[PDB]
RNA sequence: GGGCCACGGAAACCGCGCGCGGUGAUCAAUGAGCCGCGUUCGCUCCCGUGGCCCACAA
RNA sequence: GAGCGGCGGUUU
């Protein structure tokens, strides 16, 4: 998989991804694209940052993992855009998501960040 | 897939006896980083948006060049094999102008027609074509895959063919008519997609590695000799003494010929190298390979380019 | 855009999977650039790190 | 005289396209529409100025 | 100044 995939995210963690994302979507607040996703990280806004698995060419989402770190800002992976498009209310695929604020999510997006820290 | 430029050439040798002496010139790989790019070219991967002249003006200002030319023109939307010749091997792009190109491209029918018919209409397009009023060779047409109206092929042309009215004359030749949807180009000359060829992305990645993380290896790589322009072009290759005297302008005068390749025809566009593979200058030849092997005097190549330095080599006249 | 290429094969092909190779095939186009390169200091930072600089 | 090399043989604005910044869309989030800012390389002849050579390869 | 291989226009 992907260079920019920098650990092994299970089956179980990124489904719940996908559904931080859903309700963080309706009751909170998200950006989704790359470039939102990217001026979220960059503004200090995002709580966190859910990156798609299959972009291609990789150089489109590859920066983020180095400038989430750097804002020391929580990512994950999902398996795929065009579902993680459909988690954030678009009918497109999504190369990245960021979550603004994460509503009826709080304890959700507590609880990934904290499984991804192990990753890490 | 065989262009003209792909011919095997055979080499004849016209002086047994001659030798190169190691302590005079610079062959590729005993330049260093600074001089390879004052004589090098870059098989640049061009990304779809932005035109030719442009993005060789991003090449020259973010790697700090004063001088830079690229050869065939890419259209803004097309992606792919654009040379682009530095500093002072700029003018070798003049070699490559006239080299045969290869494209991959997708064409888009108006209407529908069988897989058959459009294969069988567009091999009639091998050979000889007119376009909007000037006549056109297609060395070859490969169609790769059919989609229902989406036809990928490759084509191997003429400097000079237009690609979307050879697609164009395809869609009347079927009645449905057609457009051309995507466009990449694969090969230029002696340039095609391999290693050599690198992303925007990468140059200037590997620029930075050199001169801010102190790492030459990328970009060196990044970055071919200027002989790699000169690969599909007939070769008379010189023995050191009188390499000086052609980089001053004198032209190449038979008593001055190690070997050469065969087949070389009055007129012909010549590459003249040392004995080390260099580069020295490009000419017009004045003999036929034959004459240029049988004779013992007279002018053989008539210099008109001189690419190598004039003090590479000492003044042996 | 639709051009893709074999990794693998150099295959040109429509597919996402080589008819050739069987591999998994990329589009074939380079990524856009941006002379800005508002993320170049980022992107740096991943490819040394995949190259071992 | 001849060859080779360098420099010169217009400039400023507009438009498309494209890029960036901003906003972020009822199948273009790998970025719509809109606003603002940017943005186009050289080569070959010939001619002018200047430089280096005149070297059948010893 | 004359042409080839993405520039279309208005101005001295
Ligand atoms: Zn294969």
């Amino acid at each position: 998989k992907p260079s920019y995939v920098k650990f092994e995210v299970p089956k179980e963690l990124a489904e719940k991804a996908l559904q931080a994302v859903e309700i963080a979507r309706d009751t909170g607040k998200i950006r989704k694209g790359t470039n939102e996703t990217t001026k979220a990280v960059e503004r200090g806004q995002a709580k966190l940052v859910i990156i798609a698995e299959d972009v291609d060419p990789e150089e489109i989402v590859a920066h983020l993992p180095p400038l989430c770190e750097e804002k020391e800002i929580p990512y994950i992976y999902v398996p795929s855009k065009k579902e993680l498009g459909a988690a954030a209310g678009i009918e497109v695929a999504a190369a990245s998501v960021a979550i603004i604020e994460p509503g009826k999510a709080r304890d959700l997006v507590e609880e990934i960040a904290m499984k991804v820290k192990e990753l890490m | 897939r065989i262009l003209p430029a792909d011919i095997k050439r055979e080499v004849l040798i016209k002086d047994e006896n001659a030798e190169t002496n190691p302590d005079w010139g610079f062959p590729p790989e005993k330049r260093p980083i600074e001089m390879h790019i004052q004589f090098g070219v870059i098989n640049l991967d061009k990304p779809p948006g932005p035109t030719s002249h442009e993005v060789v003006a991003w090449i020259k200002k973010i790697l700090n060049l004063e001088k830079a030319g690229h050869g065939g023109t890419l259209d803004p939307k097309v992606s792919g094999v654009l040379p682009v010749a530095l500093e002072k091997a700029t003018r070798v792009v003049q070699a490559l102008l006239p080299a045969g190109k290869e494209y991959v491209a997708l064409m888009h029918l108006h209407g529908d027609v069988p897989e058959d018919k459009i294969i069988q209409v567009m091999k009639e397009f091998e050979g000889e074509i007119i376009q909007r009023l000037r006549t056109r060779k297609v060395y070859y047409i490969e169609v790769l895959e059919i989609e229902g109206r989406d036809v990928l092929f490759r084509v191997g042309v003429e400097a000079g063919t237009y690609i979307r009215s050879l697609i164009h004359h395809i869609g009347l030749a079927l009645g449905v008519g057609a457009h051309m949807s995507e466009l990449r180009r694969t090969r230029s000359g002696p340039f095609k997609e391999d290693e050599t060829l690198i992303t925007l992305h990468d140059l200037v990645d590997y620029y930075y590695f050199w001169k801010e993380d102190g790492i030459e290896e990328y970009f060196r790589k990044a970055i071919q000799p200027m002989e790699k322009a000169v690969e599909h072009l007939p070769k008379v290759w010189i023995k050191d003494s009188a390499v000086a005297a052609v980089t001053h302008g004198a032209d190449l005068a038979v008593p001055g010929i190690a070997k050469l390749h065969a087949g070389i025809k009055r007129g012909d566009l010549v590459a003249i190298m040392t004995l080390k593979d260099e580069l020295v200058a490009l000419g017009k030849a004045m003999m036929t390979s034959q004459e240029m092997l049988e004779k013992t005097k007279g002018i053989a190549v008539d210099v008109e380019k001189v690419f190598m330095p004039r003090d590479w080599y000492p003044k042996l006249w | 855009f639709r051009i893709r290429k074999c990794p693998k094969c150099g295959r040109y092909t429509l597919k996402e999977v080589c008819p050739v190779c069987g591999e998994k095939t990329k589009v074939a186009h380079p990524p856009r650039f941006s002379p800005e390169d508002p993320y170049g200091e980022y992107r740096r930072r991943w490819k040394r790190e995949v190259l071992g600089i």
